[PDB]
């Protein structure tokens, strides 16, 4: 399953 | 830093109109959401959107339109109103979780299915008992709010033209004037306490203001009364020694 | 509705212990949280919990058993700023959240020298009539709801004048009728005995 | 045997000529079965092996939403690095992402992974702690601070010790016959002279799995390592692999040289001689 | 910008032996950008129908990609791959060497 935090950078 | 923010804040509408109500986060957050808050089921996603340009639906979509022109905005469109979208609607900013879901102030929207039950408070202030200046040296003021109708309204204290917020408060709930009727006409109260020498004081100015929230500029009035738009309503008491 | 909150209401005394609990359906489900709403106001995070385990903060304290899905809010010491809307959230098999009914804390206050009391109080020009005012009693004394039709009795709620460290209760009734007194206003109700009249 | 998880992003920015380009795929162990591309036609999860197919469509709805969403992430994330930069609005950049968990025997969370990369070069990474980050540049540390307020180490362990293992595990049992099976290499070797005085002795591993293989050549007993071609372990389209070692010869001493062949299939290491 | 050659082997996943279905491989690894554009030859000549693998990249980030077709090996036919990338002032051109 896909599980990438995404925020910002 | 969060800065969620929404407007309108307070609205009434007509079964049958059109209702945009619209958000606006600056914290760079690609997920915007739209709840809705109503007694006995939390808070219920409604539509939401994972970037600019993308809209996507919730459990709650029918009856709602949505959509996101850009990172910053996203608006919820009550296309045709139905009292049942009476509620109280909450959006909300985060980061494909993302630890916090940040919330913003809500709006309160009561959908009616005529605007003639629609009318401001009439307000009226009432000076301390001089029994309990002479019983407990302090002095308490009463402030009745009653027949208006919907329930948003928004009671504040104003001493010598500031807001004052200690020995301040105000009934959680409006109460019905006649509860056995539908759309019902409602009041509300405050208390306000300060001590038996500043109410003696004569040159000391108490002011309780009710801002009412009902029609709008662009809302069509048909009645013979006064158009009850969003207004604000006053009553004054002066300090005196007796 | 597949996150259950438990109990609905809950009337905790000042100082003392609350322990609000939140179960899940959903067994796919990674993560927990708990919201704070006072009333007319937004959400707002309180505790977050993803481990099993314990996980203290001041005096919050959340609690997780992802074997029975379970989250449990213990709030230490209670004051007054702690009466809200408690909401449970759940992280969906997707990443949404799922949202509880929510429990409504009541923190009754600590009324450290009640003196009660009812008064008459006029108008300041002549727009209205007149009012009676239930103030200075303790928090045990219960305000019932008004039975003459006429009259109109108010919720008791709390006052809090700051510079003087001084918390009252009060309760307001009116009557638009002539025959209309605060010796016989208030009697639905149970007043003390110490309540002083005019 | 330890097994592993691990997802690839790779987002390339095309101004002007339409959104940043996302491809995703998804390898459990050796064995990719998930592909995504926002340039395709489908837009969505698509498998891209036998045991994954047979999860329902709630899978391929979920992990289409998901996986699309960090395109949207990546979009905006292209932008703000090349503000960090300072570079052209109108050149071309790539951000990549590798995360991902390991298992061992058991089943157990061993390690997870998380780091990421822009134009090729190392930006940001999850340290092993899986509770603090290590910024390469002095642009990584905006990065690195704005996620360290965001408690992101928390919300991406919270995923790696959680949820990643626990979908590892399901996808190793529903393909037990696929994915923890070893294929043990098909070596052979061959003799190409260079002249009427040289000749190359090669060493052939065919249709071996998993990719891990150790070819060496030996001298009488001495490691030719220096005077040997090795390539790349290379696919063969079929999820095995292939692997071929060289080493020049005298005329009359190819029986002097032997290979050998170490891979996990192998119960005892082999030993080719011409 | 740590610009990489792209790295070029062309053989076929089973061993050659003609007038036998086979597949052609021609495996491009090791390269950065992604931007890549290669096509197998058979005499010179473009191959039409042509697949390719999904873009994926190893743990030092260049990229890796496979391209392969279907077809069948003879005695007289030279087949080759050729690569063009940002990197290459000329397109680069690898002959398919039968046992390499």
């Amino acid at each position: 399953v896909v599980g990438a935090v995404g925020v910002g950078k | 830093e969060a800065a969620v923010t929404q407007s309108p804040r307070n609205k009434v509408a007509v079964t049958g109109g059109k209702v945009t109500l619209s958000c606006n986060q600056t914290n760079n957050h690609n997920n915007m959401y739209w709840y809705r808050q109503d007694t006995g089921h939390g808070l219920r996603l409604i539509h939401y959107s994972y970037g600019a340009g993308s809209t996507e639906k919730g459990d709650i979509p029918d009856g709602y339109k949505a959509s996101r022109p850009s990172q910053e905005n996203f608006s919820l469109i009550l296309e045709l109103a139905t009292p049942s979208q009476t509620s109280v609607y909450f959006c909300a900013s985060g980061d494909f979780g993302g630890y916090e879901q940040y919330f913003g102030p809500g709006t309160r929207l009561t959908v009616l299915e005529d605007l003639k039950n629609v009318f401001p408070p009439e307000v009226a202030v009432f000076e301390p008992s001089e029994a309990e200046i002479s019983h407990t040296q302090k002095a308490t003021l009463v402030c009745l709010a009653t027949g208006f109708y919907p329930d948003h309204v928004e009671l504040s204290w104003w001493v010598n033209g500031k807001e004052v917020h200690s020995g301040v408060c105000t009934d959680p709930q409006p109460l019905k004037e006649q509860p056995a009727l539908n759309d019902s006409r409602y009041a509300l109260s405050s208390r306000l306490r300060v001590s038996a020498t500043f109410w003696q004081n004569p040159r000391n100015h108490f002011r309780c203001q009710v801002q009412f929230y009902g029609l709008s500029e662009n809302d069509e009035w048909t009645q013979d009364r006064a158009k009850p738009v969003t207004q604000i309503v006053s009553a004054e008491a002066w300090g005196r020694a007796d | 509705q597949k996150v259950q909150q438990s109990p609905e209401s809950l009337i905790v005394p000042e100082g003392g212990m609350a322990s609000l609990n939140c179960t899940s359906s959903d067994r796919n489900v990674d993560y927990f949280w708990w919201y704070r709403q006072h009333s007319g106001k937004s959400p707002k995070m309180l505790m977050s919990i993803f481990s099993n385990g314990e996980k203290e903060e001041g005096r919050f304290t959340v609690h997780l058993n992802k074997a029975s899905l379970h989250t449990s809010l213990h709030i230490r010491d209670s004051q007054p700023s702690d009466s809200a809307l408690y909401l449970c959230a759940a992280r969906d098999s997707n990443y949404q959240l799922i949202w509880g009914s929510g429990t409504k804390l009541i923190i009754k206050p600590d009324i450290q020298n009640p003196d009660p009391a009812v008064y008459q109080l006029r108008d300041s020009k002549s727009s209205d009539k007149s009012v009676c005012l239930f103030t200075d009693f303790d928090s045990q004394t219960n305000v019932s709801q008004s039975k003459d039709s006429d009259v109109y009795i108010t919720d008791k709620c709390v006052l809090d004048m700051r510079s003087m460290d001084f918390k009252s209760n009060s309760a307001v009734a009116w009557s638009n009728k002539s025959d209309f007194a605060c010796a016989n206003a208030f009697n639905n109700s149970i007043i003390p005995e110490d309540t002083f009249f005019p | 045997g330890s097994h592993s998880m691990r997802y690839f992003y790779t987002s390339v920015s095309r101004p002007g000529r339409g959104e940043p380009r996302f491809i995703a795929v998804g390898y459990v162990d050796d064995t990719q079965f998930v592909r995504f591309d926002s340039d395709a036609a489908s837009q969505r999860m698509e498998p891209r092996a036998p045991w994954i197919e047979q999860e329902g469509p709630e899978y391929w709805d979920q992990e289409t939403r998901n996986v699309k969403a960090q395109s949207q992430t990546d979009r905006v994330d292209l932008g703000t690095l090349r503000g960090y930069y300072n570079q052209s609005e109108d050149g071309s950049h790539t951000i990549q992402i590798m995360y991902g968990c390991d298992v061992g025997p058991d089943g157990r969370f061993l390690r997870g992974y998380r780091q990421d990369a822009y134009d090729g070069k190392d930006y940001i990474a999850l340290n092993e702690d899986l509770r603090s980050w290590t910024a390469a540049d002095m642009a990584a540390q905006i990065t690195k601070r704005k996620w360290e307020a965001a408690h992101a180490a928390e919300q991406q362990r919270a995923y790696l010790e959680g949820r990643c293992v626990e979908w590892l595990r399901r996808y190793l049992e529903n393909g037990k016959e696929t994915l923890q099976r070893t294929d043990p290499p098909k070596t052979h070797m061959t003799h190409h002279p260079i002249s009427d005085h040289e000749a190359t002795l090669r060493c052939w591993a065919l249709g071996f799995y998993p990719a891990e293989i150790t070819l060496t050549w030996q001298r009488d007993g001495e490691d030719q390592t220096q005077d040997t071609e090795l390539v790349e372990t290379r696919p063969a389209g079929d999820g095995t692999f292939q692997k071929w070692a060289a080493v020049v010869v005298p005329s009359g001493e190819e029986q002097r040289y032997t290979c050998h062949v170490q891979h996990e299939g192998l119960p005892k290491p082999l030993t080719l001689r011409w | 910008m740590i610009q990489r050659t792209p790295k070029i082997q062309v053989y076929s996943r089973h061993p050659a032996e003609n007038g036998k279905s086979n597949f052609l491989n021609c495996y491009v690894s090791g390269f950065h950008p992604s931007d890549i554009e290669v096509d197998l030859l058979k005499n010179g000549e473009r191959i039409e129908k042509v697949e390719h693998s999904d873009l994926s990249f190893s743990k030092d980030w260049s990229f890796y990609l496979l391209y392969y077709t279907e077809f069948t090996p003879t005695e007289k036919d030279e087949y080759a791959c050729r690569v063009n990338h940002v990197t290459l002032s000329q397109p680069k051109i690898v002959k398919w060497d039968r046992d390499m």
